[PDB]
């Protein structure tokens, strides 16, 4: 049967690839509680996850063989890790594969105070809809550590990328905010996940068509300690960026014609000189 | 009721993604969880940072149709669709460009040669014999003519040659990714 | 000189597998599709034989 | 024959054909010419833009003399 | 009977270019490749820009492009 034909053909690699799913993978060190960010989280992230359902003996960073299988076997490239021990309580080891090699680890433990869905209000919402981010502090431009985690977060809930867009679907944000600025040499703040939902309230300042929009907090309010990382090779990180590759002088005016600017030099006719020819040689004057 | 809210360092946007990425000064003793008020300050930040995301975002350019409802696969006419742009920011792949696919040895033959790559004009082709078109291959395919055809057996002798000629064209092919 | 046969320059340029393809004048100055467009000048010349029949008809005239 | 006349009459007849058509003086002498550089410059750029067709022809027209 | 063979030089010895004898389509950004390398001649009087199509249906018949 080739139903199998169009399973490997959806997972092999494509110039515009598809959404990224999410594996939630709970190690042998899955308390309750990390059960229930997983389903608060992955809820936010779905159509597009798989959630494991047993024990898994996973340690991300001393054998990173098993997560490079599972990436593989399901087609899956972002990864999530349920652990926790006495040092690191409520941790969640964000992965992220390229090709289905390891592109990076991330260590983020979940602070004690976290809020789940159940512990807030809802209002009307749908689900697999197209979040939109807001990224607090300066750090996340600069810092490594940040930058890594932002284009995590990004990767992670962005969702199929678009480029006509539904006023109706823009029905809540993600915010994430560092715990303060920092200089160098202190210990990475720890950053802050709140997701919001949106409300738009009439405001006529700049008219009819721009509202006021305040928002209400609904679901996985959460602190993230930052733990170890796994930095991808810089040949990796610079071979994972390549464009797909799908004219000087040259522009597709309006209406589809190619038109080619021919750009003339100037005309020194300075450095021309005249036929010195007898008419206008006084000279030969009459008179 | 306000909504021109203004702050010291301007905010980049990535309308692609949806984002609006601060880069202002935050203090660490309005949000520790020492603060009770962490949550309201918190709350208000990020208010202010969609504020200004969606006022550039209701002020893009955008789009709309005068395609009936039932139409195919696209927006209605009533609606409005905002155009995003491409996304600025640059986030990893998740599978290498599929260029790893080579190429073959009849190519540089039939680029050597002066050859031209056939047209598909299609699988029918014209039985002269029964006044019909007769596909050249598969489903009662042209090639299968002579497998009943009412004249060892010599139509064994055909089937045999172009299997063997099928497993021809599969072992050239099996040596080719090895190149 | 032996550096300058024809097939020393095959040799030269990695070409010596190519021989059922390779067209009677190619010669350093001139590929094989140099030597099939400059054929263009000479075709459209019929071959008849003493007999007086077609060998081949000429090169854009055919009678079928 | 453009050395046949001012420099101002030619340069204001480049000016106003110019409105119309990309126009070019040019006084055509095998040894003594103006305007050959920049002839071969445009005919240069015109074979760039067809890059695809990889040659140009350029036809000269107008009255006979 | 599509091609006629047109003969070249002082002696009329060559007859590689062949003239296609039947009307012709011949594109909308079409330009005649150079004498030298021409040998499909399509002669401008054959080229046909529009054809009179009739409608077995509508019963009517209209000049289109």
């Amino acid at each position: 049967n080739a139903r199998a034909k169009r399973a490997l053909v959806k997972r092999e690699a494509k110039l515009v690839e598809n959404v990224k799913q999410a594996l939630f993978i709970p190690g042998q060190s899955c308390n309750k509680n990390l059960h229930d960010i997983m389903v608060d989280l992955s809820a936010l992230k779905k159509p597009d996850m798989k959630r494991f359902n047993r024990k898994n003996d996973i340690h991300p960073f001393e054998d990173m063989s098993p997560l490079e299988f599972f990436s593989e076997k399901n087609d899956c490239s972002l990864m999530v890790l349920m652990t926790s021990s006495k040092k690191r309580k409520n941790n969640m080891t964000f992965i992220r594969t390229f090709g289905y090699k390891i592109y990076d680890m991330i260590e983020l433990m979940v602070a004690d105070n976290f809020k789940l869905l159940s512990d807030f209000k809802k209002l009307t919402f749908t689900v697999g809809l197209k979040p939109m981010f807001t990224f607090q502090g300066a750090a996340f431009d600069t810092h490594p550590v940040y930058k890594q985690i932002k284009s995590l977060f990004l990767d992670f809930f962005r969702g199929e990328s678009t480029d006509l867009q539904d006023v109706a679907g823009l029905q809540h944000v993600i915010s994430m905010t560092i715990q303060g600025d920092f200089q160098d040499g202190e210990p990475l703040p720890n950053v802050l996940f709140r997701v919001y939902k949106l409300k738009s309230y009439k405001s006529d300042q700049g008219g009819k068509r721009l509202p006021r929009i305040e928002l209400v907090e609904i679901g996985p309010r959460l602190d993230f300690k930052i733990g170890r990382i796994h930095t991808p090779s810089p040949d990796m990180v610079t071979e994972a960026h390549k464009k797909p590759k799908q004219k000087k002088n040259v522009e597709l005016d309006i209406m589809g014609d190619k038109l080619g600017r021919i750009h003339m030099g100037k005309q020194d006719l300075g450095k021309l000189q005249t036929r010195k020819m007898k008419g206008l040689k006084s000279k030969f004057d009459q008179g | 009721l306000p909504v021109t809210v203004e702050k010291p360092i301007p905010v980049v946007y990535d309308l692609g993604n949806l984002a609006a990425f601060d880069s202002n000064v935050l203090d660490k003793n309005d949000l520790d969880s020492s603060n009770a008020r962490r949550e309201e300050k918190i709350k208000s930040l990020t208010r202010d940072n969609v504020q200004l995301l969606i006022n550039q975002l209701l002020s893009l350019p955008m789009k709309t149709t005068t395609e009936s409802v039932g139409g195919t696969g696209g927006q209605s006419s009533v609606m409005t669709l905002l155009q995003l742009p491409d996304p600025t920011t640059d986030l990893p792949r998740e599978k290498p460009l599929p260029k790893a696919k080579a190429m073959t040895k009849w190519e540089k033959f039939a680029a050597k040669k002066g050859i031209k790559p056939k047209e598909r004009a299609g699988k029918m082709i014209y039985d002269e014999a029964s006044g019909e078109w007769v596909p050249k291959w598969g489903y009662k395919g042209a090639n299968k003519k002579l497998d009943d055809q009412w004249l060892i057996d010599p139509r064994t002798l055909n089937r045999a040659e172009r299997k063997r000629l099928v497993k021809k064209n599969e072992k050239q092919q099996r040596r080719n990714m090895k190149n | 000189g032996t550096g300058k046969k024809e097939k020393s320059r095959r040799i030269r340029e990695g070409d010596t597998k190519d021989g059922n393809l390779r067209v009677k004048g190619e010669n350093f100055y001139r590929d094989s599709k140099r030597v099939k467009f400059l054929n263009m000048y000479t075709s459209g010349k019929e071959i008849r034989n003493k007999k007086g029949n077609l060998i081949r008809a000429a090169s854009f005239q055919d009678s079928t | 024959k453009c050395d046949l006349v001012p420099t101002w009459v030619a340069a204001a007849w480049v000016k106003h054909l110019s409105k119309e058509r990309p126009t070019l003086a040019f006084h055509a002498s095998i040894t003594n010419s103006f305007g050959k550089g920049s002839l071969i410059q445009l005919l240069r750029q015109f074979s760039q833009l067809h890059t695809d067709r990889k040659q140009i022809s350029v036809g000269f027209i107008g009255y006979p003399n | 009977e599509m091609f006629k063979v047109i003969k070249t030089g002082k002696s009329r010895s060559k007859s590689w270019k062949r003239m296609i004898t039947k009307h012709t389509f011949v594109g909308e950004g079409f330009t005649r490749r150079p004498v030298k390398m021409e040998r499909i001649i399509r002669p401008s009087a054959l080229r046909q820009k529009k054809a009179n199509v009739t409608h077995p249906e509508l019963g009517v018949t209209v000049f289109l492009p």
